[PDB]
């Protein structure tokens, strides 16, 4: 048992026609101070899986670690480690859900929500979610703290059940994922400007984005508002 | 304090009561009356916490004998049930209540029926053919619903309490040191001075 | 849960009741709470269900064993004590089960053996275990002697339950009869709560504060 | 919540944020933490916004009365309410006040009322939970008599900085500038502030 | 509980879910959580609904005896002034935290109120359970200057987002607009999304399956003459 | 320790065509002891019926506090109370003990004389008021009841359908609640005749 | 602190028929007032023509799960292909649950399949693995508003013959697969409209000797 | 100070009459005249707006008013006391029936409590 | 389990031990005894929590009669105390402690004298003329202290006993349904069937 | 305690206060808090100073015998064995440690570790009690490439301003230049750094 120090806030994903999309912003909180400005809290693993990461981020620099040394071992006498034996987004998911559970049953728990979001082998997009708990769950659309109460109301208008995915094109749902992104920067205290987002397709393969910021914000109408009542 | 019994029958109830008073590790009086006469044909038996049991009785009892004077009239048993219960039911959202568990044996003299009103600190009141207070009722209800008769004589109801005390006696982890059994019928209240 | 054994001329009586329950919840009517070990071996079950039923079902493969191995049947005082001995390991981690062991050798006669969670190991000719324990003893104590045929024995352990059935809101569904002989146990059939109280009340001219 | 109060040539200025905040959620990112007593009297809500709301509200009725009876209420008179409520009943409120007004007498005057019900009349005062970022950064910079412009660059420097670093901070930049002049609302938006 | 309120160019419109729930156990299917203070200023109240019913009731009581006492229509500010000096006294005790809506001769107004007795002004709010994902829709489609047809449309949109995204909420979407210089229209039911399908069964039992012991009269009426 | 589940007791309302039912169990225990199965929680003011589950002195002191309102009630109005006005009656008088409240779950039922309207009622302990179409539950087998009703129930069924739906509702949820059962009572109620049934149920 | 245990919510319910059984649950996954998933399954085919599922705590209903479908998998290596016999799967699964009683499953599982006479069986285990089977029961959060529903409506509790009043009992007739579904359907819908955790879908598994087939249906989801 | 005025001052004098409300009754006959009609399907109440002066905005003065929404009210005599009894009317409508029953009082009801505080200051201290 | 006496006279020690086995708020058996031979001349009675009082004994008893076959030799009365103290004081500092107390009564053959040792759970030994545990203590001393005198015979030692017996059933609150009474001495141990 | 690491053109500086507390006594009035694990690797000690003495050894140790077999460590080595045991020992450690180095390859580096066991490499980094007045002023203020000159004034003034409002921060002003010129200690006492 312990308590998160440094945390991440909300990650954020979807399902379209041709793939997935997760993103989530670069802050690392210490409580109330809005301490590290820089986090990179997707990481990509290969070329067709990104692991989304909230919660503690000194148990997310560990879990970013048994991935870099996971790709390591699945190289090991392997011809085929960047062919037909390259690591599947669900081989990822399975094995860190493992880990999680394990780790929740010896009371020690790694204090971290998690979204894998990838394409596999023959081009179905995986999207699975997981937790200090253990707990999995697949959605067209996942997120994770604030984004399970705000983000994911704005994307499942988009995407409400499975038969939307075939309808839903790349443009209109990053769309919704960078709207998502602006009100969560309105509503969470604990959210920055500054965000990262990944687009994982069955054509056009993995496209990182970095350095993106939230735009288009409306402050304006503040003005007229004068007093708490009268 | 510990065990306190009711049963109405034909045309009488019959309270059965614990003499034993323990305070802490010792056992200071073995001849104790739980019980007090709130009117000629009404009986009340008591049991809870030390002090409130006798200071509550001894109340009601004065309330009783107050509207018995100005009115030149005894109360009928539901009444003084009701006032009881109510007194209770007041008490129970007080500053300290009273923690006091009561049985009201009565003989009606209109209706001519015996009558027994189980209530409890809370002001919980239930007219019954035989109550209990405590764990009392754990090992005697069992007796009770089985051999009671409605039609049961008084010494046939003396004989089934004897039952119902022998049962207690066997099981029951206390030395209560036996009980007083009082008969509240037409005639008034007498107690039974052998059982 | 309410659960009874008793000794007498005819052999050893069991009655248990079929009910089970989470809070105020009623779980189950349809539950067994006697454990058939062996044809001579009965185990009641009181407490945790989980607890009963694991230990229980245990305690008849260690007496298959005992006999596989001594070519004898266990001793009633053998088979509790394997139990008692197991639970007494166990002190302090929760367990919660309080039972009856009854069974009849040769060496022994008819045997009832109470073991408890606590470690409690007691010998005896009358037992009474669960919530509804006090409402059965007042119907045994009051009724109970050596000299009872197995029909009248097999009654008064029915109507025992049935009195804490009533009474006790945690026992009830139905009655499950057990009579343990010289020549091993004999079940005596599930006896539903709901038939046999308006049954007995009107047979028996009891429960006079009911009406029906 | 990143409330200050500066003393300047002219007069003086209210500044505060817009940001009020339940747990991590943000209630009101709109919020006006700017509050009238008096014409030329404002103070700066920090703490519980039932408690320092309700406060605020008695003193307003306070001072209406006194004006009605005895003409315009100094700065310090104000301050001195504010005290009496925030330390009478010290055991049931949370409220960090600083009291701001202008005085033709008297000029520009501060006045900051702790948890504890305590005065200090400061020459700038700073308040609330990102007020403890920026310590280091105003004892620095402050300079007494300062122009008006340079106050409002001071301020809007100042509660960026506590905005940046403080999570429970945040909104747009609400500023009231008190002078002989009048009464003059100022406020400055996210994109303004946050690239200085 | 998911209610907003949104102002829009000639009033303010306020709408409200239907669903009641005791833990998780939906105890109402159509409750109206939309109270009337005086004619032309509605709220909707979350938190404790017993206190919610019942401070609303005794404003608009206050709110009455004052427009009477005044001969003028009552204001939003009083009855604003009056709810949060009374939940502000209880200490947030009385659980009732309400979007207060109206319009009165200094024009539209829109609120919020809390249990300890904090209050906010704004041109859309939210309360309750559902309110972040009510937010999130507000968020994400308000502008300034909504026409009235915009506003009912977001109102009940941002109800939806709470009706289907959080457990606290479902059913029906309520719905009151106040506009300048006209009646305050309540619009009971404006959407039913969430009407049960048809059973499979009828479950309608024979007559006589119930076993009974004893039937009887019961005397309603008053002691008789003759 | 908790109130509203010491004596237990369940009571169901529900209405039907030109007719309301309301039904309750006939047990009061503490905890696990049965103490009496003559314990009705239904009572009635005129053709208004109040049913009240939880705490039984509450029960007991609500009962001999409304019947005192609506006696009073009844000699200055010249008239009986309505559903509608005792429900509101129910409302007040609870939630005028909100800091030390009746630890009860009261439901009204019964036909406005004058518009022959059926109506049911739910209240919560500080007196928040439920007034469903359909069915209103209380007491200690609340969920179970909440499960029946939502099944059995069907809108328009004859006073004597009725009967069957509610005496079925009460008795399958009482005998999955340890502290509910000991018999019931199934009031059918029109608009100038009420029927009292006594249930036959398992007494466990 | 750390809490080990959550509650994912949902609610299952099996019903034996007389050569058959299903187990249906909605496909509804919960924390607090959010929703996870409107469709994540519940209930699993787990070989040898049983179907089980673990409700409560997911993470420990899918653990149990996993962990019993290993079970049948060394059974068949261990046992040269020996088909895993459903009162066999219960025992081994009442092992399993009890293995932790110190820190248990917080999950009500039920199994259901077909007994070794071709009869409907289902078998029904509290969190710490005590077990019985039975001819109905419903698990999890709306089990509460379900089984006395199914008590009055499987098993014809309190209902009696008309003209009879209460001396003759309506006699316990087998149901049909058609007429099991209707009730489990009914059950759902009912428990859907009361409970705030139950909605989104239905999905049941039916078990005959043929082998394991599925049938999903909507429920409301708010 | 305290209200030192605890005793009655109406009394009955040796003839049986209370002369303060016989006095009371004579100011109401040197009132203006207000009348009262029921019909079938309604009642009227009328009065004449007696102007103190030309100058005062006599629809300022309001001699009928509304006591509830289905309840009005005209007077004779003292206007002042008129208008702090249709105050006390208008608050006792709620307090003593509306906050109870959740509707408005009949007539014959709020005029039993603004018959009630009338004999209150015939009899009180 | 409650009362356990002991009294060491002339040539002889006896030990009165309760007969009651209540738990809960039932009592299970009223024949019970508290007692197990370690040896021909040696017997040691006991009470404490549920199922450790007898897991004890019995453990006791296994390693004193491993002894007596291993030497063909009875051990001290003196020598069984000192074991089962160090097994007390061994107990009472490990994981779970025995909550046993226990008295030893046994006729050393070699000395020609009886011995009584008081041992409680923590492992505190004495050797007394006479011992009890728990409240036995607080009503029998004052008895034992006024009437023992050392040479007094066994027929005196049971009138004493049953004087103690007669103070405890009159001021004890528990009933613990009799006592068992044993003496050791010289011809080994033999139980008084009549008490 | 006030803590600071800054990298500037040459290489970078580790900047501390002196003063130990107990409750409100000051223990020590003259610690050192900057203390060296290489040659060219030195750290900065907060939290529990037992916890931070007990760590800083181990990785000296660590370093020493990595030296031995493999040559000098890289910056980040050292931030990793520093990790490793604060990440590892989280429950039992209350530690915030800064680590800063000059490599001739990397020049200036600066490593920061948190409570949590988290690194993060950073231009500059400020931990302690102190430094939460300074967040305003040092973001304000910090350049990337200073000079010497420059980066031991900002230090300087930083750790004043710092020392100024924290209760638990005074004493002297140490710092330690790492440049591949080798390795420099300044001291900064009340009477200079005060009067800033
Ligand atoms: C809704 O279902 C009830 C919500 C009301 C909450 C207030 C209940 C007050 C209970 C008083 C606590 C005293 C218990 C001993
Ligand atoms: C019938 O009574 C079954 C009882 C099952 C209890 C399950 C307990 C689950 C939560 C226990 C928490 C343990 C914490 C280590
Ligand atoms: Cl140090
Ligand atoms: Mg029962
Ligand atoms: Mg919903
Ligand atoms: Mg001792
Ligand atoms: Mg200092």
């Amino acid at each position: 048992t312990q308590q998160p120090i440094v945390t991440g806030t909300s990650v954020i994903s979807m399902k379209y026609d041709n793939g997935v999309i997760i993103a989530a912003d670069n802050l690392g909180s210490y409580g109330s101070l809005l301490r590290f400005n820089g986090v990179e809290r997707l990481i990509p693993v290969g070329d067709n899986t990104v692991v989304g990461i909230s919660g503690d981020i000194s148990d997310m620099q560990h879990i970013e670690r048994l991935l870099k040394d996971l790709v390591t071992e699945n190289a090991y006498d392997n011809p085929l480690a960047d062919a037909e034996e390259a690591l599947e987004p669900s081989y990822i998911f399975e094995y860190l859900a493992t880990v999680m559970y394990q780790r929740r049953s010896k009371m020690n728990p790694l204090w971290n929500a998690i979204i894998v979001a990838g394409v596999q082998s023959n081009g179905d997009q995986f999207l699975r979610y997981v937790n200090l708990l253990g707990v999995t769950y697949s959605s067209p659309t996942l997120a994770t703290g604030f984004g399970a109460h705000m983000a994911n109301p704005l994307l499942r208008k988009v995407v409400d059940r499975e038969s939307d995915i075939p309808k839903t094109t790349v443009q209109v749902a990053e769309e919704a994922i960078v709207n998502a992104m602006r009100v969560l920067y309105y509503r969470d205290a604990r959210s920055s400007r500054n965000f990262s987002l990944a687009i994982i397709d069955k054509n056009t393969g993995l496209t990182f984005k970095k350095n993106l910021q939230v735009e288009n914000m409306k402050w304006d109408f503040a003005k007229d508002i004068k007093g708490y009542g009268t | 304090m510990d065990i306190i019994l009711g049963i109405r029958v034909q045309d009488s109830v019959i309270l059965a009561s614990s003499k034993a008073v323990t305070r802490g590790i010792s056992v200071l009086k073995d001849s104790d009356d739980k019980t007090r006469q709130l009117s000629p044909h009404t009986l009340m038996s008591f049991a809870g916490e030390a002090g409130d049991t006798v200071q509550f009785a001894e109340y009601i009892q004065a309330n009783i004998q107050l509207y018995s004077i100005r009115e030149d009239y005894e109360l009928s048993p539901q009444a003084v049930s009701s006032f009881v219960r109510q007194e209770l039911a007041k008490s129970i959202r007080s500053r300290r209540p009273y923690q006091v568990n009561v049985l009201i044996g009565g003989y009606d003299k209109k209706k001519n029926k015996p009558e027994l009103y189980q209530i409890d600190y809370l002001g919980t009141k239930v007219e019954l053919p035989y109550g209990a207070h405590g764990y009392s009722g754990f090992y005697t209800f069992s007796l009770l619903d089985h051999h009671y008769r409605p039609d049961m004589t008084t010494e046939e109801g003396l004989d089934l309490l004897k039952l119902c005390v022998q049962e207690l006696e066997k099981r029951m982890p206390m030395d209560f040191k036996g009980v007083i059994v009082k008969i509240v019928d037409k005639d008034g209240i007498r107690q039974v001075d052998d059982f | 849960t309410t659960t009874l054994a008793f000794r007498f001329q005819g052999g050893i009586i069991v009655a248990v009741d079929s009910r089970a329950t989470a809070g105020n919840w009623v779980a189950s009517q349809t539950v067994k709470k006697v454990i058939e070990i062996n044809p001579f071996l009965l185990g009641t079950m009181a407490g945790g269900a989980a607890d009963c039923q694991f230990w229980e079902t245990w305690l008849g493969s260690q007496c298959r064993l005992h006999e596989l191995r001594e070519k004898e049947r266990i001793s009633v005082a053998a088979a509790s004590k394997i139990l008692s001995n197991l639970v007494y390991q166990y002190k302090g981690a929760g367990l919660s089960m309080g039972t009856m062991i009854c069974g009849y050798t040769r060496k022994e006669g008819p045997t009832i053996y109470y073991v408890d969670s606590d470690g409690t190991r007691l010998k005896g000719d009358i037992f009474c275990v669960g919530s509804g324990q006090t409402f059965a003893y007042g119907v045994l104590d009051s009724n109970y002697k050596w000299d009872l045929s197995v029909e009248d024995a097999l009654y008064l352990g029915k109507r025992s339950i049935l009195a804490a059935a009533h009474r006790d809101a945690y026992s009830g569904g139905s009655v499950n009869l057990y009579h343990v002989t010289e020549d091993g146990w004999i079940y005596h059939g599930n006896h539903d709560v709901g038939e046999l109280f308006w049954k007995v009340k009107e047979e028996e001219g009891s429960f006079n504060n009911v009406i029906g | 919540t990143s409330i200050m109060a500066v003393t300047f040539k002219d007069g003086v200025i209210l500044g505060a944020d817009s940001r009020t905040t339940t747990g991590a959620y943000i209630a009101n990112r709109v919020t006006d933490k700017l509050t009238r007593v008096h014409d030329k009297i404002w103070c700066c809500r920090s703490g519980s916004a039932a408690d320092t709301q309700a406060i605020a509200d008695i003193v307003q009725y306070h001072l209406e009365l006194y004006t009605s009876q005895y003409g315009t209420p100094s700065t310090e008179t104000a301050a001195s309410v504010f005290k009496e409520l925030c330390y009478e009943n010290k055991d049931n409120l949370t409220a960090g006040i600083i009291v701001a007004g202008y005085d033709d007498k008297n000029k520009g005057e501060v006045y900051t009322i702790p948890l504890g019900g305590s005065v200090h009349k400061l020459p700038y005062a700073i308040a609330g939970s990102g007020s403890t970022f920026i310590y280091g950064y105003c004892d620095k910079n402050f300079r007494e008599n300062m122009s008006k412009e340079e106050t409002v660059d001071f301020i809007k420097h100042s509660l960026s900085q506590a905005i940046k670093w403080d999570g429970s901070s945040g909104g747009v930049i609400r500023m009231v500038v008190l002078t002989a002049a009048g009464v003059e609302r100022l406020i400055f938006y996210p994109d303004e502030y946050e690239q200085l | 509980t998911t209610i907003v309120g949104v102002k829009f160019n000639n009033g303010v419109v306020i709408a409200a879910d239907t669903r009641s729930t005791q833990g998780p156990i939906v105890a109402d299917k159509n409750c109206a959580k939309l109270h009337r203070i005086s004619p032309k200023i509605w709220c909707a109240g979350a938190g404790t609904a017993a206190d919610t019913e019942a401070v609303t009731q005794l404003i608009g009581s206050n709110i009455e005896l004052h427009s009477l006492y005044t001969s003028r229509e009552p204001r939003v500010v009083s009855a604003l002034q009056m709810l949060k000096q009374h939940l502000f006294k209880y200490q947030g005790h009385i659980g009732a935290y309400l979007i207060v809506a109206g319009v009165d001769p200094t024009g539209s107004h829109l609120f919020s109120i809390h249990a300890h007795g904090s209050t906010d002004v704004g041109y859309y709010l939210s309360l309750g359970s559902g309110s972040l994902a009510a937010m999130a829709v507000l968020e994400s489609h308000w502008k300034q200057d909504l026409t009235k047809e915009e506003a009912i449309k977001l109102a009940s949109d941002a109800i939806q987002a709470g009706i289907w995204n959080d457990l606290g909420s479902g059913s029906n979407v309520d719905v009151c607009v106040m506009e300048i210089g006209k009646d305050a229209e309540y619009l009971r039911n404006y959407l039913t999304p969430n009407v049960r399908e048809e059973k499979q069964k009828s479950y309608k039992f024979p007559r006589g399956t119930t076993a009974v012991l004893k039937e009887s009269i019961v005397n309603i009426c008053d002691i008789q003459e003759e | 320790s908790d109130p509203s589940s010491i004596n237990g007791g369940i009571v169901v309302a529900m209405t039907g065509k030109d007719c309301v039912a309301i039904a309750c169990d006939l047990r009061l225990g503490s905890q696990s002891l049965g103490v009496s199965n003559k314990f009705e929680k239904i009572f009635h003011y005129g053709h208004v019926f109040l049913g009240i589950t939880g705490l039984a002195t509450d029960v007991t002191t609500l009962n001999e506090m409304f019947r005192y309102k609506t006696n009073l009630y009844k000699l200055k109005e010249e008239r009986a109370i309505e559903p509608e006005t005792f429900t509101q009656l129910v409302s007040s008088s609870l939630y005028e003990r909100r800091f030390g409240p009746y630890f009860v779950g009261p439901v009204v039922a019964g036909i406005n004389s004058k518009s022959g309207k059926p109506f049911i009622a739910g209240f919560d302990l500080i007196g928040c008021i439920d007034e469903a179409k359909d069915f209103i539950v209380s007491g200690t087998a609340s969920d179970q009841l909440f499960g029946m009703c939502e099944s059995l129930y069907e809108p328009n069924l004859e006073p004597e359908d009725l009967f069957e739906t509610i005496s079925q509702a009460l008795l399958n949820a009482a005998d999955r609640d340890a502290l509910s059962g000991w018999g019931a009572v199934v009031y059918i109620i029109k608009k100038d005749e009420v029927v009292k049934r006594y249930l036959k149920m398992r007494q466990d | 602190q750390f809490n080990p245990y959550g509650d994912n919510g949902g609610t299952i319910l099996g019903i034996a028929g007389e050569d058959f059984a299903v187990l249906a649950g909605d496909t509804r996954n919960i924390t607090d007032y959010s929703i996870n998933s409107r469709y994540e399954p519940k209930v699993f085919d787990c070989g040898d023509n049983i179907v089980m599922s673990a409700n409560g705590f997911a993470a420990d209903g899918d653990a149990l799960v996993k962990r019993f479908k290993n079970s049948v998998k060394w059974y068949h290596f261990d046992h040269n292909d020996k088909k895993l016999s459903i009162n066999s799967a219960a025992r081994n699964i009442q092992h399993l649950l009890y293995g932790k009683r110190f820190f248990p499953y917080y999950v009500h599982t039920i199994i259901a399949g077909l007994d070794e006479d071709g009869k409907g069986a289902v078998y029904s285990f509290d969190p710490v693995g005590s077990y019985e089977r039975e001819q109905c029961r419903a698990g999890g959060a709306a089990a509460s508003l379900i089984m006395p529903f199914l008590d009055n409506q499987v098993n014809f509790k309190n209902q009696y013959e008309p003209g009879t009043n209460g001396k003759v009992k309506k006699p316990l007739k087998y149901l049909s697969v058609e007429e099991v579904i209707k009730l489990v359907r009914d059950s759902f819908t009912s428990a859907t409209e009361r409970h705030i955790q139950v909605g989104d879908g239905l999905e049941i598994l039916i078990v005959t000797k043929d082998g394991v087939r599925k049938e999903f249906y909507e429920l409301k989801r708010d | 100070m305290t209200d030192r005025y605890s005793f009655s001052l109406t009394t009955f004098s040796p003839s049986g009459k209370l002369g303060q409300i016989d006095y009371a009754l004579t100011a109401v006959k040197q009132g203006v005249t207000s009348l009262g009609i029921k019909a079938t399907n309604g009642v009227v109440i009328a009065t004449e707006k007696k102007s103190s002066s030309p100058l005062a905005m006599s629809e300022t003065l309001s001699k009928v008013s509304l006591l509830t929404p289905d309840i009005g009210a005209v007077y004779s005599g003292m206007g002042p006391d008129y208008r702090v009894l249709v105050d006390k009317s208008r608050k006792v409508a709620h307090t003593s029936y509306k906050r109870i029953y959740g509707e408005y009082p009949p007539t014959k009801l709020l005029v039993s409590e603004v018959a009630k505080i009338m004999q209150e200051a015939t009899q009180s201290g």
